[PDB]
RNA sequence: GCGGUAGUAGCAUGCUAGGGAGCAG
RNA sequence: UGACUGCUCCCUAGCAUGCUACUACCG
């Protein structure tokens, strides 16, 4: 919290990585030897060698990962299109790069029309679209890394903050993991600069044995790694016309970060019934079970949402930290005291503040969040219940004392003083009251970022517990963000749900004998889907039959709505997948001359296939 | 699966037993017969079974095998990729400029970020528009990070060469903006 | 982990183990090798050795295949399946088999341990990936022989031409001379520091090399042994005489460097190879001079087998040839450095084989065919493809130093595959010109093995002294001496004012070094001191045994003095076949 | 007379592996 | 040029378990 503050002082140009000049063979190289940040101070390495012999295959990694050489062999850039520092160009042409239009399926759009659909004063419209984006887009959109601006914390606060949420992530289990437990799916999917040159993330699983990789992952318990991230563009549909940029990390890092953090993340998507509900599905009943968990026993129930403005590019630093610091805290038997420090910092060099690779040139990371790590929705789920603790901590304590009727609260609020600002250690018992408190007056469910609260009324009215305001002020004075409240909702009434969670509606509706909340989806997000896709093997509905299938899966709950044209999305799914599959027979009866049966595949234009995935009966 | 070991047994016993059969015997070389052939099909059985098992397992041992082969070959040749790479890139450090500010450290360690910038031999420019270009590089030979360059080429956002005679106020209109300036040390390196 | 067997060509996986090269070997002959030899170990992509914990089986023939490991007798589970059946072992490719017959040879060359004569019999006696095999393994043991020596530890140095250095403990005395380099490599604190090249003179140690360095404390001399790098190329391209001249260019004038030089050209123009047959002194230094600039516009490439003889590589180069033209090649060990280090565009290369800038040429030239093994010409003939070629040596010199050999003597027919190539059918070339030399070298070497196609030049004056002294012979060391030369060098300089600046040849070294503190007489190479030799030369006794004296180490010997060859009949030599004076010692 | 065992065929259930596709943060 | 997770549908291959069936052996 110190050193945030008094490293704005110094220039900016003192901040990364330590190079210096060793020999292998006779040969000067230039390699990164330390690190120097602006909230740790100065690294030093462990285990360097000046002089070598010939260098092996992991050594081979870490050198080609570092952007020491590439920054050292490499041009200098002044970039004035944006005000990020800038390092170096690494070729002698900048590239600019665009983004292409959708393919539009007109047999789909066609058949739609033929049957009422698209007409004048309708309730339902196209508002989808694949967007079109100039050359100069990606500069453009990392520009917005401008509003992350160095922010200092109240120190007292925060130091309770984090214990409370540890509280609040108690119900897991964690620590290290060998080599040879590590499950990675996918893996034909990128490697990052300078990997992509070479090949896949198979290559370099299959190059490297066990105790190959085991060896890396205990070098950076005493070393740090820095290395290089790339930005791409998104090919997808959306509502909006602004371009969405994801990253692209090293294969060096995710390939240590999953042995040091997957026990954890796979334990924490295993649980039912906790705040946290990544893992829970949302078919065979589970949406019904998440709501009725988050309503628990609240006495006078309302329901809020709210929303982070740039919630990436502009979280702070110092929650970042305590983030990682929380989920590195069940490794209290497997690793020291250093090595986690190591582990901390080797995280900190890689995915908070390094250098990025945009269009042909290199550039530094102010801070802020690289969604695309290993570990992004978890510890954006920290943050979130981190923010809303602090603002009931701020609802609480800024509370005339001389009004409050019940004593309890008032006893409460004395000793959350007592513990803030004049207590110097941990007070367990204290900890875990204002816990329980919090737990049955404030109710939450958390999904990375997206958040929906059952909290008592006349508390909130009284101001004995968080509301709108609270949260506005903390964004505000914590974040560097204004939160306008015309993104935020309140229901009043439990038999309808939360207004939107995860894009999602929800409805009472009755199956069986009794009534079940169901969620269905925007029916202009399942239109655009049908109509505009990628790729042009996909405006030939009889070589992908198996799209319409899902597309009418998510569209099933339309037909409980009393609107009519809801109902009418997932019908004309039901006659479009039908005169597709008759479409395919003739079609391929008629030239040649195969011909086809009809065995067991009416079964995807009856809707007693699709009513079987939203009942309660858990089957594959 | 007709040479077996134990074929020629059973296929001699079955024959040896179906003419006693066709011979037209009393009961007693029926009932040998049928014991006899019970048994040798039962013999032959596990040793059609067994095989037929055993052929599976080695070929699957072959496939795995071949596959870790593969493997090493393709680890061994990006090997070879990498050392290539970084020996290349080596070529290009400039080794008396850089010799010349790592000796002045104390301890032989610089920042990353100043190496570039007090080193390199080569700058590019971007310009988004003439009002920050006639700020930065007007004229012929411009200063920056305390050093001298002279401009060497000016290119426009489609990679075409343009003259400096027409980057005006009035022609401003008329080109690509994202200018790319590239200039040369003046006095220094290259 | 993939490649072809040595015998079949086809693609195998197995790996012998119980072979020190590990040579690639086809299933059916891995069986066949196996089989019929106590070399029970094959490695494949992973070892062929059982992995039950706590268990240790190193066979083939004994494991059975389970599940995915492989397992014992005492370990095989119900599922098990016996890797080494039906004379072929398990491995990839085994259906694309042809095998081969040439087992015997093979297992044999595998099997023998280097230590008669029949061992260089077979090894020059086998189809051409034998040969290599025999060479490569044959360099290996060698050098793991010399390696199996102490390091000289060596804590302070008295001066120049003069040390205390100590070998190990249970470690005796390693080779003398410059034949077995010494150089070695001491450390300072955490690596390793120069110490220089060098050799050592006798146990009293002078200097033989080439540099001098600060040399005291922690100092290692060793004999650097050498990880030897697998072959590539063949020991020899089977020649045909082209009716073309591509390439080359004959000019239209005569660059009358020499007069036969043109005939030279004329059958060195069209067939693969060639070889310069010469006598020592007998034109086998400047014909590739002449052939340098009467075909100046093809790549010639010149080299030699030790580093010791560049005399001729590098005198005549620069002396008559354009200064441009020629190249230089050395590591950086002390040898001329007269033309240019790196440099690879040139028409005129001059280097060893040690190393060379890998490129292609359609010219070259090599030397010193005698002590040349079938491993140089191979090394030689794939660092360099060129279209012709020379071999510069005559069978009439010295062996290799094959200290491997004890009994039976390495004669012309064992030098390599080369040597007696033109053996059989013939050399090359013939000369019959000695350049400066009277003709008692032409009757001896012509009545022994130049066939008398060489005649006399320069007249026989028969100064040349012979005398019936026969010597005492000692051993001590793996050197030894001899009391009737501490007392016949002066028995011999007597009276006779004419050999006192004659050199010494060395039979023995230490002889030569305890001569030289006694008396004092220039230490003379025998192997590696072609072209060294001055005007005038005793061939002292110094030995009586088959250390030296069969046919082939006095041939280039009798050629070292001009006109007072003092050559004395020492044991069983050649005493009744010519004319020599002599003069009774009183 | 009943049971056990050994193959063979059809059917059902849950995992692992491979491929194609859909949604969400 | 194509990031990290979560859930779901379809197709094929293998393994394990269970149900039924057809022969044969044994008591
Ligand atoms: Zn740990
Ligand atoms: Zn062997
Ligand atoms: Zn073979
Ligand atoms: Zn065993």
């Amino acid at each position: 919290n110190f050193n945030v503050l008094f490293s704005t002082v110094f220039p900016p140009t003192s901040f990364g990585p330590l190079v210096r000049k060793i020999f292998v063979d006779g040969v000067p190289f230039v390699v990164s030897t330390g690190y120097h940040f602006r909230e740790l101070g100065v690294v030093h390495n462990q285990d360097v060698n000046l002089h070598s012999s010939r260098l092996s295959f992991k050594e081979l990694l870490v050198y080609a990962a570092d952007p020491a050489m590439h920054a050292a062999s490499g041009n200098l850039l002044l970039d004035k299109r944006t005000t990020c520092f800038s390092v170096a160009a690494l070729t002698n042409n900048v590239a600019f790069q665009t983004v292409k239009p959708g393919n539009f399926n007109k047999d789909f759009y066609d058949f739609a029309v033929s049957k009422g659909f698209f007409k004048e004063g309708s309730s339902v419209e196209l508002k989808h679209f694949f967007f079109a984006q100039d050359g100069n887009a990606a500069i453009s959109d990392y520009d917005y890394y401008r509003y992350n601006l160095p922010t200092m914390c109240d120190i007292r606060q925060l130091l309770f903050v984090v214990e409370v949420v540890d509280k609040y992530f108690d119900c897991y289990d964690g620590g290290c993991i060998n080599a040879n437990q590590v499950i990675v799916n996918n893996l034909d999917k990128s490697a990052g600069f300078p990997f992509n040159k070479w090949g896949k993330a198979r290559l370099y699983y299959d190059s490297m044995s066990y105790e190959d990789q085991d060896a890396l992952f205990a070098y950076t318990k005493r070393n740090v790694i820095p290395t290089i991230t790339q930005m791409n563009l998104k090919y997808a549909i959306s509502a909006k016309n602004r371009a969405r940029t994801v990253a692209g990390v090293s294969i060096c890092s995710t390939m240590t970060n999953r042995q040091f953090h997957q026990k954890l993340l796979k334990s924490i998507a295993a649980t039912r019934g906790a705040t946290v509900v990544i893992g829970t599905s949302k078919f065979y009943g589970g949406w019904h079970n998440m709501l009725k968990t988050v309503y628990s026993d609240v006495e006078n129930p309302h329901l809020m949402g709210w929303d982070y403005p740039k919630c990436d590019r502009a979280m702070p630093n110092m929650l970042r930290i305590m983030a990682s610091l929380v989920l590195a805290r069940k490794h209290t038997t497997c690793c020291s005291l250093s090595h986690r420090f190591y582990r901390l910092a080797n995280e900190c060099a890689q995915v908070l503040s390094e250098m990025v690779m945009c269009g042909g040139s290199l550039y530094v990371k102010p801070g802020g969040t690289s969604s695309g790590d290993a570990t992004t929705a978890y510890a954006n789920s920290v943050f979130n219940i981190c923010q809303a603790v602090t603002a009931n901590v701020n609802a609480l304590l800024s509370t005339d004392g001389n009004k409050i009727a019940d004593k309890y609260v008032r006893n409460l609020q004395h000793r959350l003083y007592e513990c803030l600002y004049r207590n110097r250690d941990v007070d367990t018992d204290f900890v875990n009251e204002f816990y329980a408190y919090l737990r049955k007056h404030f109710s939450m469910m958390i999904l990375s970022d997206d958040a929906v609260v059952c909290f008592n009324s006349t508390y909130a009215s009284q101001g004995l517990v968080a509301s709108i305001k609270n949260f506005k002020s903390v964004l505000y004075y914590q974040n560097n963000v204004f939160m306008s409240e015309a993104k935020c909702w309140t229901e009043t009434d439990l038999t309808k749900g939360p207004h939107e969670f995860c894009s999602q509606h929800t409805m009472l509706v009755k199956q069986g004998d009794d009534y079940v909340y169901l969620p269905y989806p925007d029916p202009s997000r399942i239109l655009g889907a049908g109509c505009f896709v990628d790729d042009i093997v996909k405006t030939d509905g009889t070589l992908m039959i198996e799209r319409f299938v899902s597309l009418a899966i998510d569209a099933y709950p339309l037909t409980k709505h009393p609107n009519q044209e809801y109902a009418d999305v997932f019908h004309l799914y039901l006659q479009y997948i039908r005169k597709l599959h008759d479409e395919l027979t003739g079609h391929m009866l008629d030239m040649y001359s195969v011909m086809l049966t009809n065995d067991n595949t009416s079964r995807y234009w009856e809707p007693e296939f699709y009513e079987a995935m939203y009942t309660p009966h858990t089957v594959l | 699966f007709s040479s077996l070991p134990s074929y020629a047994a059973f296929a001699t016993a079955q024959e040896a037993y179906e003419q006693a059969v066709a011979n037209g015997d009393s009961e007693v070389v029926l009932k040998k017969l049928k014991k006899s052939l019970n048994v040798a099909k039962s013999e032959f059985d596990r040793d059609a079974a067994m095989q037929r098992k055993l052929e599976k397992m080695a070929d699957q041992a072959m496939t795995q095998m071949y596959k870790q082969a593969r493997s090493e070959d393709k680890r061994a040749k990006v090997t070879s990729a990498m050392q290539t790479m970084l020996f290349t890139m080596l070529r290009k450090l400039d080794n008396d400029a850089l010799n010349n500010i790592i000796n002045n450290a104390r301890d032989g360690c610089v920042p990353l970020n100043i190496i570039p910038l007090t080193t390199a031999a080569k700058l590019m420019v971007v310009i988004p528009d003439y009002n920050t270009y006639k700020n930065t590089c007007d004229g012929t030979t411009f200063t920056y990070a305390s050093a001298l360059w002279e401009i060497q080429q000016v290119v426009d956002a489609d990679s075409k060469i343009v003259q400096l005679s027409e980057i005006s106020m009035d022609n401003s209109p008329n080109l690509a903006w994202p200018l790319i300036v590239t200039a040369l040390r003046a006095n220094s390196a290259v | 982990a993939v490649g072809a067997c040595v015998l079949c060509n086809s693609q195998t996986s197995l790996r012998c183990g119980a072979c020190i090269r590990r040579p690639f070997l086809c299933c059916k002959c891995c069986y066949d090798h196996v089989i019929s030899t106590s070399h029970k170990l094959v490695l494949s992509v992973n070892p062929y050795v059982c992995n039950a914990p706590g268990c240790d089986v190193t066979d083939v023939t004994q494991l059975y295949l389970g599940g995915m490991s492989y397992y014992c007798k005492s370990h095989k589970p119900p599922i098990s399946f016996p890797l080494c059946a039906n004379g072929q072992v398990f491995g990839l490719y085994k259906n694309t088999c042809v095998g081969s017959d040439n087992v015997t040879d093979f297992n044999a060359i595998a099997t023998c341990d280097w230590t008669n004569a029949g061992d260089y019999i077979l090894a020059n006696t086998c189809t051409e990936r034998l040969k290599l095999f025999a060479a490569e393994t044959l360099k290996a043991t060698e050098e793991t022989f010399k390696l199996s020596y102490g390091i000289a530890t060596v804590r302070e140095v008295l001066s120049d031409r003069e040390l205390h250095l100590s070998w190990e403990v249970g470690k005796p005395r390693p080779p003398l001379n410059r034949n077995y380099v010494f150089t070695g490599y001491r450390v300072t604190k955490n690596s390793k520091v120069q110490i220089g090249e060098y050799t050592f003179e006798k146990g009293a140690v002078v200097y033989r090399g080439t540099t001098t360095y600060k040399l005291n404390v922690g100092d290692y001399f060793v004999l650097t042994s050498h990880t030897v790098m697998p072959l590539s190329a063949p020991t020899l391209v089977p020649q045909e005489h082209y009716v073309r001249i591509t390439g080359l260019y004959p000019t239209l004038n005569i660059s009358d460097e020499f007069s036969s030089n043109v005939a030279n050209y004329q059958k060195v123009g069209m067939q693969k190879y060639s070889t310069l047959q010469g006598p020592p002194g007998t034109g086998k230094s400047h014909f590739a001079i002449g052939l340098a600039l009467y075909y100046p516009s093809a790549r010639i490439v010149y080299t030699a087998c030790s580093h010791a003889a560049v005399d001729a590589l590098c005198e005549k180069a620069l002396k008559y040839l354009p200064i441009d033209k020629c190249s230089r090649i050395i590591p950086a060990v002390e040898c001329f450095d007269k033309f240019k280090v790196n440099s690879t565009l040139e028409q005129y290369v001059f280097c060893t084989v040690n190393a060379l800038p890998e490129t292609t040429a359609d010219i070259v030239v090599f030397d010193e065919i005698s002590m040349a093994t079938n491993y140089d010409l191979s090394v030689v003939n794939a660092r360099l493809r060129a279209k012709h070629y020379v071999y510069i040596g005559d069978p009439a010199q010295l062996p290799a130093p094959r200290t491997l050999l004890t009994k039976g003597t390495l004669e012309p027919e064992y030098f390599n595959s080369v040597c007696r190539l033109m053996k059989t059918i013939g050399p090359d070339m013939f000369l019959g010109t000695c350049r400066r030399c009277p003709a008692e070298i032409v009757d001896t070497v012509s009545a022994l093995v130049y066939d008398n196609k060489l005649k006399a030049h320069k007249d026989k004056s028969a100064q040349c002294f012979k005398m019936f002294y026969k010597g005492v012979i000692t051993h001590d060391v793996s050197s030894a001496i001899n009391r009737p030369q501490i007392g016949v060098v002066r028995e011999f300089l007597t009276r006779n004012p004419a050999w006192r600046k004659a050199v010494f040849i060395s039979p023995y070294n230490s002889q030569n070094a305890v001569a030289s503190k006694i008396l004092g007489l220039p230490t003379q190479t025998v192997d590696s001191s072609q072209g060294s030799e001055y005007d005038y030369v005793i061939f002292t006794q110094t030995t009586e045994t088959a250390h030296s004296c069969n046919v082939n180490r006095f041939n280039v010997a009798i050629t070292r003095a001009k006109v007072g060859i003092l050559c004395i009949m020492s044991d069983r030599d050649l005493y009744d076949k010519l004319q020599f004076t002599s003069l009774e010692i009183p």
